């Protein structure tokens, strides 16, 4: 694959099926599976990340309980607490180190949390 | 600080108190109930 110019995911991923059936020893099933492999893979590397930071799964699941910022999302996110359900199982305490989050705004923000997780 | 204070107080109340997690109530339960106790007396 790199030998016939391909270096990202990306490439093969969405580069015309032709020119990849054009590859020595690739066949259309083949292709088929190597692009959706791909796509998976994107996929995988775009959930992970957005679950590393405030990208998207901890900007919607972390940022549920009202309140939470895209930075504070983030930095929620930075100490594993990447869902909603993660940020109910939370202590005061353990979120008291976060810069900007005071000990009131960090029990509100759990006790929203926990409002919607375990009594929604 | 007393037993007495703890028994009153509903397990609704302890939930929105600072640092108290759902395993922390679990424990405060499981406690209570070793000692014939019960949150809301």
């Amino acid at each position: 694959l790199v030998e016939e110019g391909f270096s990202t995911l990306e490439e093969l991923a969405y580069v015309p099926m032709k020119e990849l059936l054009e590859i020595e020893g690739l066949d259309e099933p083949t292709v088929e599976a190597l692009r959706e492999r791909a796509k998976n893979a994107l996929a995988t590397i775009a959930q992970a990340q957005e679950e590393s930071l405030g990208d998207n799964k901890p900007a919607d699941d972390l940022l549920n309980l009202e309140g939470v910022d895209r930075d504070l999302a983030f930095k929620l996110a930075a100490r594993g607490v990447c869902t909603l359900e993660d940020l109910a199982e939370q202590g005061i305490d353990d979120l008291a180190d976060i810069e900007g989050l005071t000990d009131e705004k960090a029990g509100a923000l759990i006790m929203a949390a926990r409002n919607i997780c375990w009594f929604g | 600080h007393y037993i007495g204070d703890l028994v009153q107080r509903t397990e609704v109340e302890l939930l929105k108190t600072p640092n108290l997690g759902k395993k922390s109530l679990t424990e405060i339960k499981d406690v209570l109930a070793s000692r014939g106790l019960s949150l809301g007396m």
